């Protein structure tokens, strides 16, 4: 259980 | 049901890329809350939030998107928005009833996301809708603990207390208002002497003491606070002939006849010091010169012949 | 011989054996150090092991409160580290340096705070401990506090002590700053409303007591939100008469102007709140004021409102 | 060369 990363991206 | 499987993939893709036309050609009540098959199993709303597709977020929500839906890790779309600093997406989600302290399977909240990535403005927005920065994740860590600068740690705490006060005010919850205000410093006490800042200001030799005294009183200072020896600020100002602040204290409701632990008024202590104008002022303010202290004295009985003269009228 | 004696004196200090201590204590060894371990003096040991009477006796008979152990600790460190309130006070009363630093620039407050001795911290702060002083890792005492409760208390007390000093010097700017930081004045970041605006707009029956309490605690009675409305403008347009009375009793400016040049009376008039308009007039609202759009309150009101503004 | 502990004991 290594926590992942939300789907999405930083602006710019 | 392989068509609604492919159709789904295309709806998701439109959401992710911000393709408004394609979204609304594919969006039906049957796929609005679909989940992707691989990756994180995101809904359209998750993707639109993560990729900052503000207009897509509006349309999804408007056409029945579930603001509480979970991806494979237990993230709600608010997590996605907060993690990548999408302020306006965040505001929209909250506006449509997102749980500000929704927790994923690791007990991470939206504020954990924003704070840990230094999204200062997103953190403030979250706190203003009741985010709580003391909630811990599975590693025992709060949003405060993950904030990478002291400025942000301080801001989370300050804004959390602030909004708890505002909400307690909105709900007219007196006990909760008292509690969040329990640590105001205006009447903080020197533990030994029991003096407050007002006692210190009226004792000051420095030029601005009148202004400081006014300011503390405007900001909640108790004008009749008693120190260890039952001296009010009036007693302190009077014995030092600090006449300018005496007036300020009078104006703010100082009790002219307050008794120290020796049964003396400010007038006794001014008389004893030989402060002539101080005595005249205290008299004009309604000090009672007959008061007999615990050692058996009137103010006149403790003073020089000029004080005596002033007092015999 | 003085060395086997030393060990025994040191042992008497650690163990609280007053009899043995006083039989062995001389001006020649009062400030001896152990030969190994921390190289503690008797006072370090008596302080660390909470031997209050022994501390007292040591100080009486020439013990050096600035003596150092191998790591640069003074006895105050030992006392603070292990939470011995009474020892700490004694040591301070005999002139121990409240911000004494060891080889790692740990102060007594670092020690008290790190090990969660809240009461010792309080004491130390009273004697002028500075919880922002950093050790050699750049960590203040506040940083070492293992709970937020303690952090909050360390901060509170230090702000308190600092406000007192600033008052003593009539440092208006410094007092003015620490007070603007107070939570009672908190502004909703977007709308700029304070607790007083929220209170007077509340639909809950205790609103009157909340408003009165907030004002007792220093709320600015004329604070303006984003639209330059005061709490009076908010209460009046909602006909919350009970809190208007509180507001008036605490010197609300009856004729304060919002961003449209309107008074609270303009707003009550516009909403048709007849009794509210009557109250505001009774409090000295000026019905003649003309908004930035060119209207009096009477020009915005129904005929009932206009009558009220005549009588 | 780490930091050691003061000589003493908890109350």
């Amino acid at each position: 259980s290594p926590r992942g990363c939300a789907d999405g991206r930083d602006a710019d | 049901v392989l068509t609604g499987e492919y159709k789904k993939d295309e709806l998701l893709e439109a959401a992710r890329s911000g393709n408004e036309e394609k979204l609304m050609a594919l969006l039906t009540p049957l796929n609005v809350n679909c989940h992707a098959s691989d990756g994180r199993k995101s809904t359209p709303l998750h993707l639109a939030a993560g990729y900052n597709r503000v207009r897509i977020v509006q349309l999804l929500l408007q056409h029945g998107a579930d603001v509480h839906a979970k991806d494979k890790g237990g993230l709600v779309p608010l997590h996605n928005a907060c993690s990548y600093g999408h302020y306006e997406v965040t505001e929209l989600l909250l506006k449509h009833g997102a749980c500000v302290n929704a927790m994923d399977l690791w007990q991470f909240t939206p504020l954990h996301e924003a704070a840990s990535k230094n999204r200062v403005e997103v953190c403030s927005l979250l706190l203003s809708h009741g985010a709580d920065p003391t909630l811990v994740n599975c590693h025992g860590k709060s949003a405060v603990d993950m904030a990478p600068t002291p400025e942000l740690r301080e801001r989370l705490t300050y804004e959390f207390k602030g909004h708890s006060l505002l909400q307690a005010a909105r709900e007219a919850d007196l006990a909760k208002v008292k509690k969040t205000l329990a640590l105001e410093i205006i009447n903080f006490k020197q533990p030994q002497s029991h003096e407050t800042a007002l006692h210190c200001a009226v004792a000051s030799l420095h030029p601005k003491r009148k202004q400081v005294a006014e300011l503390l009183l405007r900001k909640g200072a108790n004008v009749n606070e008693k120190n260890k020896d039952f001296m009010t600020p009036l007693h302190v100002a009077a014995e030092r002939a600090h006449n300018d602040v005496m007036e300020v204290l009078h104006k703010h409701g100082a009790k002219m006849n307050a008794l120290d632990s020796l049964g003396q008024t400010a007038l006794h202590r001014a008389a004893l010091a030989g402060h002539l104008q101080t005595c005249r002022l205290l008299l004009s303010y309604g000090s009672d010169p007959s008061i007999i202290s615990l050692q058996g004295f009137t103010a006149a009985q403790m003073g020089n012949e000029a004080v005596q003269q002033i007092l015999s009228e």
